[PDB]
């Protein structure tokens, strides 16, 4: 309902007021805290960089375990690798002797055959000088 | 973060590996000897992001080759940018992966991957600020696919603290080289969810549909489809490599685009498709540009952008065009298609403007998503991985490598636990 | 598999076995000299599986001449070819085995038989790779019949790894030297059902049918019966002596043509049918395979079933020709063949034809049939043995009643196995 100018200050370079136009509603003034230490600070920086190192090691450990499984394929291929070698050669090997073992005794079987009659042979030809020059 | 250390393996991985090399040179105009001839210091600027300073003010990608096949590389080095490679970059085996992830990652893949990793220490340990590795590989071979993830999960241990970003190209029996393809796939995928930063899917199943559909190729040969695999690689990789407004690197991109961390498989998408011979077009306003970001027909994936919510966007525009018409047109799409974007991510399509266009384009567009859909490319992988592995088809080809049937279930739950997490976020609301 | 022992035996066998050595002489170019004068170098490819090569570019056959009777050996001697025997390989006794196989099998045959086996082992030690021996005798007598038999049990005894091929000439009373014919033959049969890995039939009585009947001969003579021999034994060695087509061997000729071990009598076929002085086409000496009047044994093909056929075709003609022709009667006749031995019936051609013949074919049968022969000759021995005729030729010899009895069910087996077979259809 009227105004009020209230001179500040005066400088070589300006000037300042204060102009109020109504005063306040309220004369009863209104209606920080410390600190942090270079201690907290270093505490709150050092952990972060502790969480970023864990992560880190965390995801070369899942690498590291990734360079065992390649190993372990490569190894398991070799293995069965080494097993078909393994089990062609034994499975040849009783073959190729279960086959010699045949064949022996066939041969075996078909010269007893013959020797059979060299003795049946003999008996006839025993038998033919109990009948000559015993009669007559 | 300057440096990327580039890695290319197998044949899919050296063929659109060198595609980018011959296309990113002439942008910046290094011609195949190496030597700058371009007329911009734009060219210029972040040439070092790529390329390593040799004597004679010449530049040589930091590029590594591999290979269990010797044959790619003698293709490489007869090409038309074959020899700007620096020759001990070269590591190639004499015996193949014969198309079996078990191979390229158990066996002949094992044996050459600390002959590569001495390659990619040699090139790092020169870096003065290193961003991190780029690779460039197929998922439905041996090689890239086997060997390639070996070499991921090895980098990994090496290099904890750098960025892992690849270019993966998905497997199509339209576009099929081998009858295994969907167990190298898978198994890939299950080493990718676990060991990449972040992933483009380059899916050979939308190449060749925008081959034969869009520009009407009865046909199309790899060479087709590698022409939209290097106009995607160049744009996806522009704000690497050029200055503007946000600098960018691998971190950077992989903080803004990934909110969770196995989500991270990225659809790109381009405008304008063009094929080789094509040599008009006479066509394509920003309006028109900013359109093909909701358009399938445009997606490098085989995935349909409206089937599903984008999580993140990033957007490159190339050429002389209007910022403040990019800005009101990518908001419009936004307002329009809100229904396609997560709600509970604020302001999350990014575009960027670079006055460099492509060759042969006065104005182009690309888009990186991370949405939602990608799950459709995971499933499609995943019903093909059951229908042989059900009948345990092929198997012993793997087992005979030392694999246990098991690796190939963990990997099939992995997959379709990255596929459930794709729909657990469609479905989440912002409450 | 490259060198044959052949061994002859007893008069018969020595007839038979000079006659073969004439005629395959003839065919290979070898004059009675051991000289070669032929003007073709397949005649020579082969020549080491019959002949050795002695010094001055000449061949002397590997075989060995045995027999009781002395005579026999000096009619060889005598002989077109007799100069051409190696002549310390002629083994001859002087007192004869009388028509008797217990004396050849037990007495005079026994006493001569290790004077053989060393002129055999003397032979067969040279071979470079020993195929076997090939045996010609008869069965109606005692030495052929008994002492070859016991030869076949030595050797059988010395070299089990070889192949013992015999070409036995069974009797019939139409051509009769002796009535104990019917055992003699009886107890040689058993012996080689067990001791043999291939015979060839060769019948007196089909031998004798085909001179009367089909050549119209009124008293046919032991040479007219001899020329269908040589006919028949250089047809059935055709593919042993001869380059192609194929390389037989005795080994390979029994693996192929035997099913059965004891089944082992094949009855062999010859077209055409001619005399001792006679100077047609495929389809026509296909026809002959199943006509009885061609066979060797006196059986008929179309009243058994052939489990195998081994078929040669010799002359200039057409390989095509003979495979179609072949085919035919395979297609026409498919109940004369066992069902249950696929593709059973072989061919081959060999361009040189046998003397005095343009075109040919021998047919080697394993066939059921063969049983008609084996029945005969056991008809004929127990009309005898029932009464026990003439057993005191045989007693007398040391020889018991038992192996009479022995030998004559063993036959019989032999003929219900071949009857088995008969019948058997594939299920
Ligand atoms: N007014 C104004 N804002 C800027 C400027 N540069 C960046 N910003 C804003 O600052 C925010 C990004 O912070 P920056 O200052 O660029 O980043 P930084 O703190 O250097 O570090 P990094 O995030 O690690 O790149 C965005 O909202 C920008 O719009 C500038 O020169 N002027
Ligand atoms: N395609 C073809 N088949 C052949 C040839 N030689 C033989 N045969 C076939 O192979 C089978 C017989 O095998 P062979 O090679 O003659 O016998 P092998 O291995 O020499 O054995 P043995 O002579 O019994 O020691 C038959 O089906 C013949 O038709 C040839 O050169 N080409
Ligand atoms: N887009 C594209 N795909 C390719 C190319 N070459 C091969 N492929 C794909 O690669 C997969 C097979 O992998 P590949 O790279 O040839 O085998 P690797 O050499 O064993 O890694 C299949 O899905 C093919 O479609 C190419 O140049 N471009
Ligand atoms: N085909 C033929 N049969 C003969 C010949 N000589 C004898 N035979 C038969 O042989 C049997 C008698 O045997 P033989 O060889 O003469 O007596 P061995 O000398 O004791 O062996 C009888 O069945 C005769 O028919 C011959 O040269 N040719
Ligand atoms: C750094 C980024 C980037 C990515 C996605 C982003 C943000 C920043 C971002 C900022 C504010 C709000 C949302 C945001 N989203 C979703 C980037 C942007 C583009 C256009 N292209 C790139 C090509 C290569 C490397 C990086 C980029
Ligand atoms: C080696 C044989 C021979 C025998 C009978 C055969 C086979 C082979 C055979 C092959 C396939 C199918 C069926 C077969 N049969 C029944 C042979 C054939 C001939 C015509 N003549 C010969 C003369 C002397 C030595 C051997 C022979
Ligand atoms: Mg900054
Ligand atoms: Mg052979």
């Amino acid at each position: 309902a009227d105004m009020e100018v209230i001179e500040l200050n005066k400088a070589t370079s300006g000037q300042s007021w204060e102009v109020i136009l109504k005063p306040p509603s309220f004369d009863g003034v209104p209606e920080r805290r410390r600190d942090p230490s270079l201690e907290e600070i270093q505490k709150k920086l050092e952990a972060a960089e502790e969480r970023r190192k864990y992560q880190e090691a965390e995801l070369l450990k899942h690498l590291a375990e990734k360079r065992e499984h390649e190993r372990e394929v490569i190894q398991k291929a070799i293995e069965e690798n080494n097993n078909f070698i393994k089990m062609a050669k034994e499975k040849l090997a009783q073959k190729m002797e279960s086959n010699k073992e045949n064949r022996e005794a066939h041969l075996a079987a078909m010269l007893e055959r013959l020797q059979e009659k060299d003795k049946h042979a003999e008996e006839v030809r025993k038998n033919k000088e109990l009948k000559e020059e015993a009669s007559r | 973060m300057r440096e990327i250390v580039h890695i290319q393996a197998g044949q899919c991985g050296n063929q659109i590996g060198a595609k980018f090399w011959e296309v990113i040179s002439d942008e910046h105009g290094i011609d195949p000897t190496g030597s700058y001839h371009g007329d911009s210091d734009l060219q210029l600027e972040r040439i070092n992001v790529y390329y390593n300073e040799a004597t004679g003010n010449k530049y040589v990608p930091r590029a590594i080759l591999v290979d269990l096949e010797p044959g790619t590389m003698d293709s490489v080095r007869s090409g038309p940018f074959g020899q700007i490679f620096r020759p001990d970059n070269f590591v190639f085996g004499q015996s193949g992966a014969g198309n079996n992830w078990a191979k390229g990652h158990y066996t002949e893949g094992a044996e050459l991957v600390d002959s590569v990793l001495d390659v990619v220490r040699k090139e790092s340990e020169s870096c003065d600020c290193l961003q991190g590795f780029q690779l460039t590989h197929s998922l439905g071979g041996g090689t890239g696919s086997g060997m390639g993830t070996l070499l991921i999960s090895k980098i990994r241990e090496e290099y904890p603290d750098r960025i892992m970003n690849t270019f993966s190209v998905m497997p199509s029996p339209k576009v099929s080289d081998t009858v295994v393809e969907p167990y190298n796939a898978t198994l890939s995928v299950h080493q990718l969810v676990e060991n990449t930063d972040e992933t483009y899917c380059i899916d050979n199943e939308a190449l060749y549909d925008i081959c034969f559909r869009t520009l009407k190729l009865t046909t199309p040969t790899y060479g087709d489809l590698n022409h939209l695999v290097s106009a995607t690689m160049s744009g996806v990789t522009t704000c690497l490599r050029f200055p503007g407004q946000l600098n960018a690197d691998l971190r950077k991109l992989a903080v803004n685009m990934v909110p969770f961390p196995r989500l991270h498989f990225f659809m790109p998408g381009f405008a304008p498709l063009t094929s080789r011979g094509s040599q008009q077009y006479r066509a394509l306003t920003v309006p028109e540009l900013t359109q093909q970001m909701f358009d399938s027909k445009n997606m490098m994936a085989a995935c349909d952008p409206r089937h599903g919510r984008y999580l993140t966007v990033a957007t490159i525009f190339r050429g002389r065009m209007s910022m403040k018409e990019v800005d009101e047109q990518m908001l419009n799409i936004q307002n329009k298609n809100s229904s396609y974007f997560v709600e509970w991510i604020p302001n999350n399509v990014k575009t960027a403007v670079c006055d460099i266009p492509p060759r042969g384009l006065k104005m182009s567009s690309t888009f990186i998503g991370n949405s939602t859909a990608i799950q459709e490319l995971f499933k499609r992988i995943s019903e093909q991985f059951t229908a042989m592995f059900r009948r345990k088809a092929f198997l012993h080809w793997y087992t005979g490598e030392g694999m246990d049937e098991m690796e190939f279930t963990e990997a099939e739950s992995n997959m379709n636990d990255l596929v459930s997490e794709y729909q657990q976020y469609q479905d989440a609301t912002a409450d």
